[PDB]
This record gives C-alpha cells, sequence and structure tokens, in this order.
C-alpha cells in the first residue's frame, strides 16, 4: 500500500523530498568531516618528488596536418 | 599466440624494423616485436590529459590538490540565489561546529518538475571533495559551484566542471571561455546529462584522458621507439576512470607485466603485432622521425 501510498501525494515533493534527502545523506555536516579515499595509484602520485616525472613533449605526438594528409592515400 | 592484435589494417604485410628506421616519412606500417623497454617505469604518471583542439598535453591534477581546493572552498556563506531558480531548485545546509560553513546544493529542473536522483544534476557550494565523491556515486551528475556576484559560475577549472561517478571532467583552461551556469537552459535534453553538452552549454572544451607512454620495441632488425597515445582502446581500460579504481589500475599493472615480464629474458616475451604511423617532428630546423601506435589493442586479458 506505500506502493500506492507514494501514487495518491504530489510528485512534486516525493520528488523534493527524496533528492535533499540522499543528498544530506552525502554531506557530513556533524563535526570534522571525514577523509576521501584513496587508490594506490593516487597514494604514490603524492610521492613522485624526485626527478622529472614520465611526460612526453606535445610536439612529438602532434602529427603534423601536412603529414596526416599523405596518411590517408592507398 | 600474439598478444596484442590490431584491430584494422590487417591486410598488411609485416615490415622488419630494420627496414622502417632508414625509410622515409609518413608511412604506415605492420610490424610485431617484442616489448624489451617502456617508460614510464611508474605506471602511474602514465595518464594525463590531452586537449584534442590545441593538442595540449598536461597532468591529471592530484587528489591531494582537489581535497584542498574544496576544502578552501568552504569559506562565509553564499550569493543564495534570487527570482533565478527557474532552472533549479536547492536547500541550504547549516553546519554546526565547522567555522560557520553553509554548503549550498542546487537541484536542476527538468522542464520545470524535479527528476529522480538517478537523472538529475547537483550544483554544491562549500562542499568538501570526499562529500563531493559520495555525492556523485548516488546522484547522476554534480558540478561544484561558486557564488558569484550575479549568478553561478563554475570554479577555476583546475577542479571539474562535472562529475559523474568516478570520471572527472577538465576543461581547457587555454582554449575554452566559459558561460554562466544559467546557460543549461540551452540543452534540449534535460535527463540525459551528456558530458558533451554540458561542456558546450557551459562554453567548456573538454580535456581527454589518455595513457601516454613510449615504447621500445625489438623485432631482432632493429630497435623502434613507438609512442602510445590512447583514451580507451588499447587496454580496454577507459583512461577517464583509471585514477579512480583500484581493480582498473591493477588490471593494467599485470598486462604490462605480460608484455615485459621483469625478472626473466626477453626469450619468453610474447610478441606485440602492432600498427604504427612515422611522421616529421620539427623542433626548429631539427628533424625526427617518430612513431606513435595506433589501432592496437591487447586480446584475451581481463
Ligand atoms: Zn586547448
Amino acid at each position: 500500500s506505500l506502493s500506492q501510498l507514494l501514487d495518491e501525494m504530489r510528485e512534486d515533493q516525493e520528488h523534493q523530498g527524496a533528492l535533499v534527502c540522499l543528498a544530506e545523506s552525502c554531506l557530513t555536516l556533524e563535526g570534522p568531516c571525514t577523509a576521501p579515499p584513496v587508490t594506490h595509484w593516487a597514494a604514490s602520485r603524492c610521492k613522485a618528488t624526485g626527478e622529472a616525472v614520465y611526460t612526453v613533449p606535445s610536439s612529438m605526438l602532434c602529427i603534423s596536418e601536412n603529414d596526416q594528409l599523405i596518411l590517408s592515400s592507398l | 599466440l600474439s598478444a596484442t592484435i590490431l584491430t584494422d589494417h590487417q591486410y598488411l604485410e609485416r615490415t622488419p624494423l630494420c627496414a622502417i628506421l632508414k625509410q622515409k616519412a609518413p608511412q604506415q606500417y605492420r610490424i610485431r616485436a617484442k616489448l624489451r623497454s617502456y617508460k614510464p617505469r611508474r605506471l602511474f604518471q602514465s595518464v594525463k590529459l590531452h586537449c584534442p583542439k590545441c593538442h595540449l598535453l598536461q597532468e591529471v591534477p592530484h587528489e591531494g590538490d582537489l581535497d584542498i581546493i574544496f576544502q578552501d572552498g568552504a569559506t562565509k556563506t553564499p550569493d543564495v540565489k534570487l527570482q533565478n531558480t527557474s532552472l533549479y531548485d536547492s536547500k541550504i545546509w547549516t553546519t554546526k561546529n565547522q567555522k560557520g560553513r553553509k554548503v549550498a546544493v542546487h537541484f536542476v529542473k527538468n522542464n520545470g518538475i524535479l527528476p529522480l536522483s538517478n537523472e538529475c544534476l547537483l550544483l554544491i557550494e562549500g562542499g568538501t571533495l570526499s562529500e563531493i565523491c559520495k555525492l556523485s556515486n548516488k546522484f547522476n551528475s554534480v558540478i561544484p559551484v561558486r557564488s558569484g556576484h550575479e549568478d553561478l559560475e563554475l570554479l577555476d577549472l583546475s577542479a571539474p566542471f562535472l562529475i559523474q561517478g568516478t570520471i572527472h571532467h577538465y576543461g581547457c583552461k587555454q582554449c575554452s571561455s566559459l558561460r554562466s551556469i544559467q546557460n543549461l537552459n540551452s540543452l534540449v535534453d534535460k535527463t540525459s546529462w551528456i558530458p558533451s553538452s554540458v561542456a558546450e552549454a557551459l562554453g567548456i572544451v573538454p580535456l581527454q584522458y589518455v595513457f601516454v607512454m613510449t615504447f621500445t620495441l625489438d623485432d631482432g632488425t632493429g630497435v623502434l621507439e613507438a609512442y602510445l597515445m590512447d583514451s580507451d582502446k588499447f587496454f580496454q581500460i577507459p583512461a577517464s576512470e583509471v585514477l579512480m579504481d583500484d581493480d582498473l589500475q591493477k588490471s593494467v599493472d599485470m598486462i604490462m607485466d605480460m608484455f615485459c615480464p621483469p625478472g626473466i629474458k626477453i626469450d619468453a616475451y610474447p610478441w606485440l603485432e602492432c600498427f604504427i604511423k612515422s611522421y616529421n617532428v620539427t623542433n626548429g630546423t631539427d628533424n625526427q622521425i617518430c612513431y606513435q601506435i595506433f589501432d592496437t589493442t591487447v586480446a584475451e586479458d581481463v
């Protein structure tokens, strides 16, 4: 009947009431808000403090327009 | 009996690397070699963000930098709104015990009515990254915003302009002049939240998560430096999601470990049958020949 209870009710507010609600389910408004999770790649990106990290100059990857025109042949 | 397969260009015949290294460019070949060497040795720094237009290669921002930006965003109180809430509704919480923090969640309206959480678009002010993370895993879209002096505007493009699940979406800071949030009314499809159509309405040109790698292949006649820049074809792992999930991060760890098993000899390495294109790069009147890997993906490895 709670199935049918929802039908005979203002759609605006069941949509309204269920939205601000999962939203307050996600907030931590009680004191210190929690700490987000980290996956083992993210945790080791914060300690790659030594050398230059692996990154290619975008010159070497951006294929020229005039050599790409050649490349769609045969 | 081959670790990577071509997804096209299978009418071509295999070219030896010794023949390619002395040839003119541009040209397209079919090769199969063993992965003797590759960079980076640390795979977590292989995911970057390519700007499709201006070909900008840049780094995916650090998560700790994201956490600081939203922790710093918690300040004073918002711009409320005005007779402006024709596109969205709103609900302001007041927090106890956090320097007067007051978050502002704004629910985008679909044609005037509010939808379910599975097809809704969230607009947060003063949320923290963790609260942003969990909001994203129950709602459909979360766009972190701030109170401008007239209308809700986006954050600095260091912070994502769109978050749906585990995918943060970034716009290029150099080739995307913003339009403010009230231009989302221009969407004809306000139930399906296409990141491309949200970015277009905001005037944002999105960056592309692409794996950027350098391979040193060897087929027995010579070694070659082939670049690998792709989004979600090679590893069958979407680069858009990889930095937010152990399972996908772990999966690309073991794929590289089967291309190049560290600890044994190259005799027992599997072949990588790839399709490469050569091209001429210019850095002045310098002129290099360098090779990108295309149309290749691993087979039977999930
Ligand atoms: Zn750009």
